[PDB]
């Protein structure tokens, strides 16, 4: 069988705090040599993936001793002493007991901490150009929201609808989203969000 | 030092080949198994495969969604490792990396950017956003490759700019959308490099 | 935008040229006439002047009659007048279909508005304004 490796996939952190992801291993980790065969990986946004922490708990040389790490024999835990605006990114739980490794795990998702905002709803009808030109894209915006957990409906249903969600700036510290529902020529003739930032949905339509 | 810089990017279409070399420099070649590593745009890692070290001597081991598609070799003497791509096909369209080693991936070269879409070079069909009474934006469907960069007021606006990432359709083609949200007849300019396509474009409810 | 600019304008050659010279702008623009301005005031005592022809040849030699620096310029063309504003496409719009205005950065400088500006100006209008107003140099040096 294959060792299922699952971490709380989402770590809201903000600078200046302690924060503590840990793992799911199905089966055990913990081989006869005594070491833990997991690895902790970062893939820093726009840059290369680095080594944080291997066999469990042994740093790498390089990276801050701000990832310490340890872990029992199924349950793993990197204890990211502190994190910075530097330290925002995905980290990866990969198992490296048994070869291959095809699978990174889906990835952490770690973010600026920050108390929850209200998504900006705007329904943008497509120009009447475009409708000349060939083709009609209506755009549900979402803007200056946080955490991003909410995908947008196309009703009056879904299902040409692709996401260009954002990455987070730096002063603000919000997500954007971009819901494009491509269309054809005669079906031209509504969108809501179920963020936690609000609890009723909201229907704006064009 | 260590480096593991790579090269060997481009623009192909499904079933042809590309080159992809991992240079290596600071160590000793032989004594770790060079690992091939590929990262879908904005989404999971997958990883393709690793050649044993000739000291170990082994195999090629690969994923299994490239049997018979992709090899690895390796030398010393000019120290460079090897990714083959063979019948290429859309999914091969990512970030390939080059990892050093087939359980520790402790190194990490830089990514080239292997593109495998079936679009051709042509200017974007810029699509402006009337707003509804507020934010206003301008799409930038049907555009290919991806060097992009949309400014609003043509540079002069920086204060609620989001540039959306690139938009992925079945037609090999991209689709941008930057919008500022401020209330108010603004200006939003893409530029193309590599087909020369300037459009500057007004905007109004 | 330079190589259309001198390829459209190379035709005007044979009605009219430009000159420059280092005369203080109060005597030079008391005697100036018969479709004759100061292009462009690089100082109070260096002026440019755009005039036409039989009348700008003797504006150098209204200033070699003084004994001041003479240059018949050979690159003589024309600009900064009506006679280049004419055309409102190939020389207003034609040579730059294409521009990026840049913001702040470090600042640069303008002269046709007399003061320093933000990078959105520069466009085919600029040279718009460069064939149709003056340059007024000497108080952008003034405000530099």
């Amino acid at each position: 069988d294959v060792v299922m490796t699952q971490s709380p996939l989402s770590l809201p952190v903000t600078p200046g705090e302690p924060a503590s992801i840990s793992c799911r291993s199905s089966q055990s980790l913990l081989h006869s040599n005594g070491y833990n065969y997991l690895d902790w990986y970062l893939q820093k946004p726009g840059q290369s993936p680095q080594l944080l922490i291997y066999l469990g708990s042994n740093r790498a040389s390089g990276v801050p001793d701000r990832f310490s790490g340890s872990g029992s024999g199924t349950d793993f835990t990197l204890k990211i002493s502190r994190v910075e605006a530097e330290d925002v990114g995905v980290y990866y739980c990969m198992q490296s007991l048994q070869t291959p490794r095809l699978t990174f795990g889906p990835g952490t998702k770690v973010d600026i901490k920050r108390t929850v905002a209200a998504p900006s709803v705007f329904i943008f009808p497509p120009s009447d150009e475009q409708l000349k030109s060939g083709t009609a894209s209506v755009v549900c915006l979402l803007n200056n929201f946080y955490p991003r957990g909410a995908k947008v409906q196309w009703k009056v249903q879904s299902g040409n609808s692709q996401e260009s969600v954002t990455e987070q700036d730096s002063k603000d510290s919000t997500y954007s989203l971009s819901s494009t529902l491509t269309l054809s020529k005669a079906d031209y003739e509504a969108c809501e969000v179920t963020h936690q930032g609000l609890s009723s949905p909201v229907t704006k339509s064009f | 030092e260590v480096q593991l810089v790579q090269s060997g990017g481009g623009l192909v279409q499904p079933g042809r080949s590309l080159r992809l070399s991992c240079t290596a420099s600071g160590f000793t070649f032989g004594d770790y198994a060079m690992s091939w590593v590929r990262q879908a745009p904005g989404k999971g890692l997958e990883w393709v495969g690793f050649i044993r070290s000739k000291a170990y001597g082994g195999t090629t081991e690969y994923a299994a969604s490239v049997k018979g598609r992709f090899t690895i070799s390796r030398d010393d003497s000019k120290s460079i490792a090897y990714l083959q791509m063979n019948s290429l096909k859309t999914e091969d369209t990512a970030v390939y990396y080059c990892t050093r080693g087939g359980t520790l991936f402790d190194y990490w070269g830089q990514g080239t950017l292997v593109t495998v879409s079936s679009a051709s070079t042509k200017g974007p069909s810029v699509f402006p956003l009337a707003p509804s009474s507020a934010a206003l934006g301008c799409l930038v469907k049907d555009y290919f490759p991806e060097p992009v960069t949309v400014s609003w007021n043509s540079g002069a606006l920086t204060s609620g700019v989001h540039t959306f990432p690139a938009v992925l359709q079945s037609s090999g083609l991209y689709s941008l959308s930057s919008v500022v949200t401020v209330p108010s007849t603004y200006i939003c300019n893409v530029n193309h490099k590599p087909s020369n396509t300037k459009v500057d474009k007004k905007v109004e409810p | 935008v330079v190589a259309l600019r001198s390829r459209v304008i190379a035709t005007m050659p044979g009605n009219k040229g430009m000159a420059s010279i280092a005369a203080p702008a109060g005597e030079v623009r008391a005697r100036i006439g018969d479709r004759v301005e100061i292009a462009a005031v690089n100082g109070p005592r260096s002026v440019v002047v755009a005039g036409d022809s039989d009348e700008l040849d003797r504006l150098v030699a209204s200033c070699t009659t003084e004994c001041i620096r003479a240059k018949r310029l050979a690159v003589d063309y024309a600009s900064h007048s009506s006679h280049v504003e004419t055309i409102r496409d190939a020389l207003h719009a034609e040579l730059g279909e294409d521009f990026h205005p840049l913001p702040g950065f470090v600042p640069f400088f303008s002269t046709v508005t007399g003061r320093w500006t933000q990078p959105d100006e520069l466009d085919a209008g600029y040279w718009y304004r460069n064939l149709r107003r003056t340059v007024r140099f000497a108080d952008a040096v003034r405000a530099l």
